[PDB]
RNA sequence: GUUAAUGUAGCUUAAUACAAAGCAAAGCACUGAAAAUGCUUAGAUGGAUAUCCCAUAAACA
């Protein structure tokens, strides 16, 4: 049976593990938006130069 | 107008960091119950040890991701560039992307193009020109001719700033991991 | 009108619990990112020692979304699990 | 610098009063999966007044 100190030690690492994961999830969600925004921003850039080029691309 | 296509290749990180010892003891505990409740030549971890300088070789790093970066020469310019090639309206971005895989690198690298939508476009003007930055996923990479005379370099983001200074080339990090 | 097909992920690991833990974990990754998971089917043992393979169905991806997700799965890789992405039958 | 944006936490003109609120969202437990459910985790006025303001980022430049 785990001792209360052992549980306290384990309780701390779960907090660290949860903190690391939640930071990763927040960064991951921002990465999805940033790439999507850049990809959507990328779509607009070429459209100004020549919309015909995307006609092949969108397929 | 000068139509130029480019590809921002992505190399997966092979090995993640080792698990903490506190996880190992829990891993041992779950393994013991796992058996009870059960229902019915290898490559080096890091292949850079011998090289120490082979930026050209695809396997410049194995613990972390890499992005191909190839010095390119244009009619009036010679600057360090992301993999670049000349493309035509008839060819779609994936077709242009596929051509970059074999044209510049001339290798049997394994890549799959799932999304035709491009991720980045940046224009440099003096003649109007535009560079197309595509994205793809690599399950594995077989880069033949590691020691090419060209200055192709596999670096994800650390060397992107060093070799690609202007924001038109230093903003590739925006859609990079 | 074309969209990413539904691609099954076959998580093969010698440890049953690790595959299940990763299968639950990756599913937690899926739902948070709004990835629909229709099924979590389990394959039979790979009799030769034996290994255990667990299916995590994934339906719906985007060009930018796919690129970010696959690397995150690689980083999430806890220990000695082989990732797999295959188009659904 | 001229025009123009952008300045509570994913979202909100919730709020400046008696509170920086509600909502989205998370970890673990519970073992088909998910959901439900219990215990729990991380948070903001970069800033003012009844437009300036500096920071930031654009077309002018």
């Amino acid at each position: 049976e785990h001792s209360p100190e052992e549980s306290e030690r384990r309780a701390l690492l779960l907090k660290r593990w949860a903190l690391f994961k939640q930071q990763e999830h927040e960064m991951e969600r921002d990465a999805i938006r940033s790439m999507l925004e850049a990809q959507q921003e990328a779509l607009e850039e070429l459209k100004l130069e020549s919309a015909e080029l995307y006609a092949e691309a969108i397929k | 107008w000068r139509l130029s296509g480019a590809l921002c290749l992505q190399r997966p990180p092979l090995i993640t960091k080792a698990l903490t010892p506190l996880q190992e003891e829990m891993a041992g505990l779950l393994q013991q119950i796992e058996v009870e409740r059960s229902l019915y030549r290898p490559g080096a971890r890091e292949t850079e040890a011998d090289k120490k300088n082979d930026r050209t070789s695809l396997h410049r790093k194995l613990d972390r991701n890499l992005v191909l970066l190839v010095r390119e020469k244009l009619g009036d310019q010679d600057v360090w560039m992301l993999p670049q090639v000349e493309w035509q309206p008839g060819e779609t971005l994936r077709g242009t992307a596929e051509r970059i895989l074999a044209t510049l690198s001339e290798n049997n690298m394994e890549a799959k193009f799932l999304g035709n939508a491009p991720c980045g476009h940046y224009k440099f003007k003096f003649l109007g020109v535009k560079v197309f930055f595509f994205k793809a996923l690599l399950l594995t990479g077989d880069f033949v001719q590691a020691g090419k005379k060209s200055r192709h370099v596999w670096a994800s983001k650390e060397e992107l700033g060093d070799y690609l200074q202007p924001k038109y080339l230093a903003q590739v990090r925006r859609f990079l991991l | 009108d074309y969209e990413y097909g539904v691609l099954n992920i076959h998580l093969t690991a010698y440890d049953m619990s690790l595959a299940e833990s990763y299968a639950q974990y990756v599913h937690r990754l899926c739902n948070r990112l709004s990835i629909k998971v229709e099924e979590s089917y389990a394959m039979p043992t790979k009799t030769m020692l034996t290994t255990h393979e667990r299916v995590v169905q994934i339906s719906g991806l985007s060009a930018t979304f796919a690129e970010i997700f696959l690397e995150v799965l690689q980083s999430n890789l806890p220990e000695g699990v082989r990732l797999s992405v295959r188009e659904h039958t």
